[PDB]
């Protein structure tokens, strides 16, 4: 919400609207790793989706 | 230093002289900057690069696109436009471009001698690209199946 | 209401010339003042070089020995040539000249039915002693903008390979601008004028000129009467 | 000041600095160099003979 | 095939223009089919045959194939997916693609050398898209929120600034009316003007109810501009966003509420007849330049005088010893920057109200008639600061090392400054120049980059099962708020029952489509928290469902299952990249 | 070629799923009338 | 790419086509002679410390930049010589001001600083030298006319 | 000629399979099939299925 | 290029600063005309067969591909070539790759040169619409071409 | 619903591992004569590639 | 010289509201010297008829009422001026208004004179409360050409001493507004064409049919002194 409200800052300085589902999209493929903390199945660190 | 000279007899000096509009005979609002001035032409007449090619003659060995920059001219479809139609809602034209109106050298020739005899619709066949990889893969021991 | 004319058309020249219409009804100086301006600017009966024959001519892009510039660039001249004729749908003017002295358009053949309006006109020159240029000037009328360019596309299977294609500009007219001022008849309480300013180079007569001009606005408005 | 050309045509000079050095050859540097490329040269001229 | 735009104003919205001969060439295939099926050709060679003689059999044909043919015109280029968009084909007479005026604004174009292509859909399949979701008619929305794509953004619209003009000097102000017909027809024939106040009985549609719009009785007074313009409104769009001060982005919104209440096909209509009128006005406007038209403020010259003496004050303080070398500097930079703002304070009460006459009575001030005044009011390409720095000084630029210069130009382009100071301003020309240039090149690449990591985001479930999203508020920091609730919001999912100043009653209920009513709501509470379900929190796997994402398309109903976002997104932020220094 | 074996070491089976995927090979990505045919598709594989 | 006033006489970093070949040109001057190994010389006025003597002088770029010379914009009157008893001068490519009773040097001519792609275009001290850049590029694209007036 | 074909987009809302309807209805009117009822106009028979669709008979 | 009357003033759509707004004049009259020669050429002879021959003639063309070229296999300088009419026949000899079984044996008794040779002529590049204007050509050293 | 048990259209690829038999399953001949020519008379060497 | 007789005339009449004429062939300059034409002479010359004096009987104010109508006065009058009428045979022909009772008065409780050719009836001249109300109002219905000022026309009646003259702006336009599209129009076998497709629309006097009839022969009428 901090990302959206600093790049969209950027845009501030750029007077640009988006719909920030859109913004987000990039941030959660930036997430897609998931690593796998607490000892269990996969493995003790594996990163996985 | 201007001045000087237009007062010599009796000239324009100020070169905004009211015009009469030729289409009937009217007068336009606050006369304009109007006159002599200097033009430069380039040399790009058109005529060296709007040499029309849309289809025409392809490559023999593979799909290579043979021409330059004058003649035998063409759009270059790239990867990146490739994403321009992977970015817009219309899956249909997306299909097209890359099967049979541009992969399968098979594809549009099995496809125009029909639409030369007009049929609205297409089907996409076996692109050779596959039958490169596919086969490439079956010499290291990979197998290709499509059941039901 | 008194019906719309045209009174003594002030000539100032034979070439151009500014008719004068005084019966002229609220807006009519614009209504005709325009419905004859766009015809009288494009679509006008003119003569025009259309194709051209010159002895010494391997290509009409050559230099012949003699002239100033190219052969085509004679038939650059040519192309503006203030010839008017009398019936003919086509004539060749024979153009001959060997001499010291710029070949004027008083060298040419003189046809009765062609009446060149000013013999001056320099096309090309021969300055050379003992050199020498012949060819036939065929022209032919018609109207509007039609070049050889969009003509070239058959060839017309051309034996005499001296026979070059040129551009047939068929537009007599140059400057038409017309203008409005209050005019006075014995009976109306306002009457509008028209002062058409009308520029020929010397092959259509003025009056003809309007002549041919409302004609074909007649014969264009034929079909368009039937609902 | 009036040359057989200028009988027929003149351009209207108009220099608000009095000059003491006029133009000279407009293309000096490209054809020189070939006048000293191109020719019998004793000594050793930028070109053929450098 | 490859080309380039142009005018060509009769052409409706639905239609552009494609010349003759090079149409033929690209359309021939579908000649053979039609031919043979009509029963005219033999067979494909006979037919070849027939185009190449010109036959006026194919002529006739040509009409057939190409009058009705929904097109793709792409320009391969475009980082965004509304670039792609289609048109219907016309047998023009030119040398090049006549397009609707209406439609640029999307381009982001004008009629001046703008290359596209124009690709032939070879199956019904491209063709139902292109009329359908590809038409320009059919898709007015953005993916970013609720842009039009159909907007006057050029004269065409200061031409209606012509229309919706009000100076006193007017013929037939006084008078009353009660036909809006007849308001056009009086004009028609040019007798009363455009700039008459007279009084209006209009009647106004709103259509609060269930399928029906109640309509009510007023009475107005407006000049014969709006008259004319009311005319050929949709009865879904209501009087009070017409009547205004009209701009860029408030006839912008004009069109916008228009869609947002009634729909779509009014719109269309409604864009195209405005186009034709606009023109008309735009001519009767003719916006003159070159030394002519300028001119220069009785105060600038005085107070540059007066910051004249006052910087040689200053030098003489430096000679005294009161200020510091530097903080001399720093000093003049300010008072010429002060003289600078007041050189604004002239020039813009001068252009905006000098032009005074009478009319019903004594010598009523009328807004200028100063073209510059028109740019500065609705505007269409060109910022009036840089006019302000064409008519006034310039101000300061960059130093040849990278501050800010010590020695201000304080002369304006009206007339022709100094050689030097203009030299120091030929360093500021490098600046710009350079800049643009390679940046372009690296952004595209960075929108690269970001489709490269989003293409596997496509919305392929239909509900997911997460009651989590994010916090969407008016992120209000300093004064007034800055990014608004309600372009967050339109176009999304609420992700929970949002509330209202008042509890346990929802304005929008976690379940909702949210567009234009339900954000007028978000508009009219005293709610300042709206949480909005997004994409982070999609509990769908390898991709969204259509309940996660919302109703954003090129339509304003729900999103397509199979309908690609992460792609449409990256090119939707990189977009904006290209506008990145 | 290292992204080729990084999935061919283990045998990662990639049903051929995706835009880029269907790119490369000229068919039908799982979008729109594509995703119609893997909906069918999708009770169709791993299924008897 | 950045200018620098040590280009006034020689170098047009004005001139320099748009296109391919952009940014890297900075043309020769007319009034350029390539000296016998690798520079080149600028033709200067020599100002002895009060009147302007009308010899020509070729200096460097390193004297250039090592004397104080003037610009073209020197308004001398009646004799020649300066009127005023002061003048813009880079004493080593920083226009400044100097007393006459320092000034070395002096521009022959409003000419002997630009190319045949700047000197052609009248009044370039008023529009700008970017649009000279990218009319760098059209001059050496002149269209054939048959007639030209 | 057609402004606005979001007529046919809420007869048939799949706007996908809706093409795939016209698809095999082109076929009918060029490869035996059967005729095409409503007397055409110079417009191909892929807007001709696009009018069907607006009046909702053939889906 | 050239000087002439211009005038400032905004007509809504014909003149947004690059767009120029010309009137017929100009391109009417040729008071700004520009000409262009280009320029084309064909390889020479020599094949693993025998020599090669200009053509000298055209063998079962049309009417016009006859008109316009002589016996020594060139157009008519001052003809009409324009889209894509022959320039110079160009003969090739055939091979014993290409020979078919049905023709045989008439070029092993009746004669040498009257099949084994086929026609590959050079045209008229698609955008070119003027005249052949010159034309050198140069013969076989040491043993000598035909009537060339 | 049931679907089709006739082809309509394409499927998902399976990629991991293939034994050689799996592969001999396409061998339809045993290339000896490793030359691709004749020499002599312009044509294809039987029993090679 | 080349002659092209005028083929295919698309009479798509819509019998009330407009007529769009198509047209061929129309050479360089012709879908203009004849677009331009009917402009002009629909928006400067053509004989139309509405209502022009008005004196209701003494009350004559721009912002004041009458007990008995809810409209202003002046509000009325420009009702009268969308009142489409038509005399042929007279100039200025003076009627009266009778009407007396609950509802809207019609144009149809006129006196109607032979002279006077209300087309629609329908056009309320001004409404009528629930009473008795004696409205009464001296129509006055004038011929004209085109669209005239009625606010220069001002005709010497109770205009210059008092102020009782609300004399309106007479619709003497057949017209209301006129469009024209010109598109690539072909001729068998020739270069380029103009296609003439001029959109008109009519207020209600004349069937669009007739109208076009009418404009060709006024034209025709121009070109008498001519061709």
């Amino acid at each position: 919400r901090y990302i959206v409200n600093e790049v969209q800052d950027v845009y501030r300085l750029q007077g640009v609207k988006i719909n920030d589902k859109h913004i987000e999209v990039i941030v959660r493929q930036m997430l897609r790793k998931a690593t796998i903390v607490n000892a269990g199945s996969s493995d003790f660190l594996e990163g996985e989706q | 230093e201007i001045k000087e000279l237009l007062k010599l007899g009796d000239l324009p000096t100020s070169g905004q002289i009211r015009l009469y509009d030729g289409r009937t005979g009217e007068q336009f609002e606050r006369p304009v900057t109007v006159g002599y001035m200097y033009m430069l032409k380039l040399n790009h007449l058109v005529d060296d690069k709007m040499h029309a090619r849309s289809t025409g003659s392809y490559s023999l060995v593979t799909q290579q696109p043979l021409g330059g920059k004058a003649q035998f001219g063409g759009q270059r479809f790239g990867e990146m436009e490739v994403w321009a139609l992977e970015a817009y809602g219309a899956a249909y034209t997306l299909q097209e471009m890359l099967t049979v109106k541009s992969d399968d050298v098979n594809g549009r020739t099995k496809m125009y001698k029909n639409i030369v005899d007009g049929n609205h619709q297409m089907e996409p066949g076996m692109p050779e690209s596959f039958n490169v990889l596919l086969k490439e893969i079956r010499s290291l021991g990979i197998n290709i199946e499509l059941e039901d | 209401f008194l019906k719309p004319r045209l009174v003594d058309i002030e000539q100032v020249s034979s070439t151009h010339a500014k008719v004068t219409l005084e019966p002229l009804e609220r807006g009519f100086g614009h209504t005709l003042g325009n419905a004859l301006r766009r015809i009288l600017l494009s679509s006008m009966p003119g003569c025009a070089v259309t194709e051209v024959e010159i002895d010494g001519v391997l290509h009409e892009y050559s230099t012949k020995e003699g002239v100033q510039e190219d052969i085509l660039e004679i038939l650059l001249n040519l192309k503006g040539l203030a010839v008017r004729v009398q019936g003919k749908d086509e004539v060749i003017l024979t153009l001959n000249k060997s001499g010291i002295g710029p070949v004027t358009a008083a060298d040419i053949t003189h046809d009765g039915d062609v009446e060149i309006v000013k013999p001056q006109h320099v096309i090309c020159h021969l300055t050379d002693e003992n050199a020498s240029i012949s060819m036939r000037i065929k022209v032919q009328r018609g109207r509007g903008y039609v070049p050889a360019s969009t003509r070239i596309h058959s060839e017309e299977d051309e034996r005499p390979i001296g026979r070059l294609l040129v551009d047939a500009c068929y537009s007599p007219v140059e400057r038409i601008a017309y203008n409005v001022e209050a005019a006075r008849v014995e009976q109306r309480t306002d009457l509008d004028k028209l002062v058409i300013e009308m520029e020929t180079n010397g092959t259509i007569d003025p009056e003809e000129a309007i002549r041919r001009a409302a004609t074909i606005l007649a014969e264009q408005l034929e079909a368009f009467v039937d609902l | 000041v009036y040359s057989y050309t200028e009988k027929k045509r003149i351009r209207k000079d108009f220099g608000k600095r009095p000059q003491v050095l006029d133009v000279p050859y407009l293309l000096s540097i490209q054809l020189d160099s070939f006048q000293k490329f191109i020719e019998q040269d004793p000594e050793g001229q930028y070109g053929l003979e450098a | 095939g490859r080309s380039v735009i142009t005018v060509g104003p009769y052409l409706r919205l639905h239609q552009c223009g494609l010349p003759k001969k090079m149409a033929l060439e690209l359309f021939k295939p579908f000649i053979y089919g039609k031919l043979e099926l009509r029963g005219l050709a033999t067979t494909i060679k006979a037919a070849k045959k027939m185009v190449e003689r010109e036959e006026a059999v194919v002529w006739d044909i040509l009409d057939e194939v190409i009058r009705e043919h929904p097109v793709l015109l792409n320009r391969a280029p475009t980082l965004h997916r509304l670039g792609i968009q289609a048109f219907e084909p016309v047998l023009i007479e030119g040398k090049a693609i006549q397009l609707h005026p209406l439609v640029c604004a999307a381009y982001n174009a004008d009629f001046d050398g703008d290359q596209m292509a124009v690709h032939v859909p070879l199956t019904l399949e491209a063709q139902l898209e292109a009329r359908a979701l590809m038409m320009s008619t059919n898709n007015i929305l953005s993916p970013a929120n609720g842009e039009p794509i159909i907007v006057p953004s050029q004269d065409v619209v200061l031409g209606l600034y012509y229309m919706t003009r009000d100076c006193v000097n007017a013929k037939g102000e006084g008078m009353v009316l009660t036909g809006p017909k007849e308001a056009e027809r009086l004009y028609r024939s040019g007798l009363a003007s455009l700039h008459a106040r007279v009084k209006v009985r209009i009647t106004e549609y709103e259509k609060d109810a269930n399928g029906e719009l109640v309509a009510k009785t007023s009475l107005k007074d407006t000049t014969v501009g709006r008259a004319i313009l009311w005319m050929i409104v949709p009865k879904g769009l209501p009087y009070s966003i017409v009547n205004q001060a009209l701009g860029k982005k408030a006839i912008s919104k004009m069109l916008n509420t228009c869609y947002r209440i009634l729909g779509l096909k009014p719109t269309v209509i409604f864009a195209d007849q405005i186009m034709y009128t606009g023109f008309a006005y735009a001519a009767r406007s003719g916006a003159s330049v070159g030394i002519d038209d300028m001119v220069i403020p009785e105060k600038k010259h005085e107070i540059i005088s007066e910051a004249e003496a006052e910087v040689a004050e200053i030098q003489e303080q430096f000679q005294s010893g009161l200020v510091t070398a530097g903080e001399r500097y720093n000093k003049v930079i300010d008072i010429w920057a002060a003289a600078n703002d007041r050189v604004s304070k002239a020039m813009m009460d001068n252009l905006q109200t000098e032009t005074v006459i009478n009319r019903d009575g004594q010598e009523e001030k009328q807004v200028s008639f100063n073209s510059i005044y028109m740019m500065a009011d609705s505007g269409a390409r060109g910022s009036a600061a840089q006019i302000r720095q064409l008519a006034g000084m310039r101000g300061l630029m960059a130093k040849p090392d990278g501050s800010i210069i010590e020695t201000p130009i304080t002369a304006n382009f009206r007339e022709g400054l100094n050689v030097l100071q203009y030299f120091i301003s030929t360093h500021g020309a490098r600046k710009g120049l350079a800049d643009t240039a390679l940046k372009t090149a690296n952004s595209g690449y960075l929108t690269r980059r970001l489709v490269d990591v989003a293409q596997d985001l496509v919305v392929t479930e239909d509900d997911c099962g997460t009651h989590e999203g994010i916090m969407m508020t008016p992120v209000i920091e300093g004064g007034d708020v800055k990014e608004p609730l309600r372009d967050r919001v339109l176009g999304r999912v609420t992700a929970e029952d949002v509330l209202k100043p008042g509890t346990a009653d929802i304005l929008v209920p976690r379940n909702t489509l949210l567009h234009e009513q339900w954000c007028d709501l978000l508009e009219e509470n005293s709610v300042d928290a709206v949480k909005v379900r997004s994409v982070v929190s999609c509990d769908t796997d390898f991709g969204v469902c259509a309940h996660c994402y919302g109703r954003d398309l090129a339509r304003g109903h729900i999103i397509n299952k199979g309908e690609a976002i992460g792609v449409i997104a990256a090119q939707s932020i990189g977009e904006p990249g290209t506008q990145l220094t | 070629t290292r992204v080729l074996t990084e999935a061919a070491v283990a045998g990662k089976r990639d049903e051929l799923r995706g835009l880029k995927e269907n790119v490369i090979v000229g068919r039908l990505i799982p979008a729109g009338t594509g995703y119609a045919y893997h909906q069918d598709r999708m009770r169709r594989r791993a299924a008897g | 790419r950045d200018v620098h006033p040590t280009h006034y006489g020689r170098v047009c970093p004005i001139e320099t086509p748009e296109g391919p070949n952009i940014g890297l040109i900075n043309s020769l001057s007319v009034y350029a002679q390539t000296n016998e190994y690798g520079f080149l010389e600028t033709p200067y006025r020599k100002v002895t410390d009060g009147v302007v003597t009308d010899e020509i002088h070729y200096l460097s770029a390193i004297e250039e930049g090592n004397y104080v010379i003037a610009q073209a914009n020197s308004n001398l009157d009646e004799e020649g010589h300066f009127v005023e008893d002061l003048v813009t001068c880079r004493s080593k490519g920083e226009s400044s001001l100097f007393s006459r009773d320092q000034v070395d040097y002096m521009d022959v001519s409003t000419q002997q600083v630009v190319s045949v792609g700047a000197s052609l275009i009248p009044f370039l001290e008023h529009d700008d030298a970017n649009r000279a850049l990218m009319g760098a590029n059209m001059q050496r694209q002149a269209v054939p006319t048959l007639r030209a007036d | 000629a057609r402004v606005t074909v979001q007529d046919a987009v809420e007869k048939i809302g799949n706007r996908f399979d809706l093409v795939l309807v016209a698809a095999r209805r082109a076929r009918q009117m060029q490869v035996g099939g059967k005729d095409p009822l409503v007397p055409e106009e110079n417009d191909k028979t892929t807007v001709i299925a696009l009018r069907e669709i607006e009046e909702g008979l053939i889906n | 290029g050239q000087n002439m009357r211009v005038a400032f003033m905004p007509w809504n759509g014909y003149n947004f600063e690059d767009s120029i707004l010309v009137s017929e004049r100009v391109v009417q009259e040729d008071r700004f005309t520009t000409i262009h020669i280009q320029e084309l050429a064909c390889v020479s002879r020599d094949t693993k067969l025998g020599p090669e021959e200009i053509t000298a003639d055209i063998p079962n063309v049309g009417e016009a591909a006859l008109s316009k070229l002589d016996e020594s296999g060139i157009v008519y300088i001052g003809a009409e070539v324009t889209g894509g009419d022959i320039l110079v026949g160009k003969v090739t000899p055939k091979g014993e790759t290409q020979l078919t079984p049905e023709e045989k044996l008439l070029r092993a008794i009746f004669g040498e040169k009257a099949s084994d040779v086929k026609d590959s002529s050079l045209r008229v590049p698609n955008g070119v619409s003027g005249t052949v204007i010159d034309v050198q050509v140069f013969t076989r050293d040491g043993v000598e071409k035909d009537k060339r | 619903l049931k679907a089709q048990t006739k082809t309509e259209e394409f499927d998902a690829i399976k990629i991991a591992l293939a034994s050689p038999d799996m592969i001999r399953s396409w061998s339809f001949g045993e290339v000896k004569k490793p030359e691709t020519i004749n020499y002599r008379t312009f044509k294809p060497e039987r029993d090679g590639l």
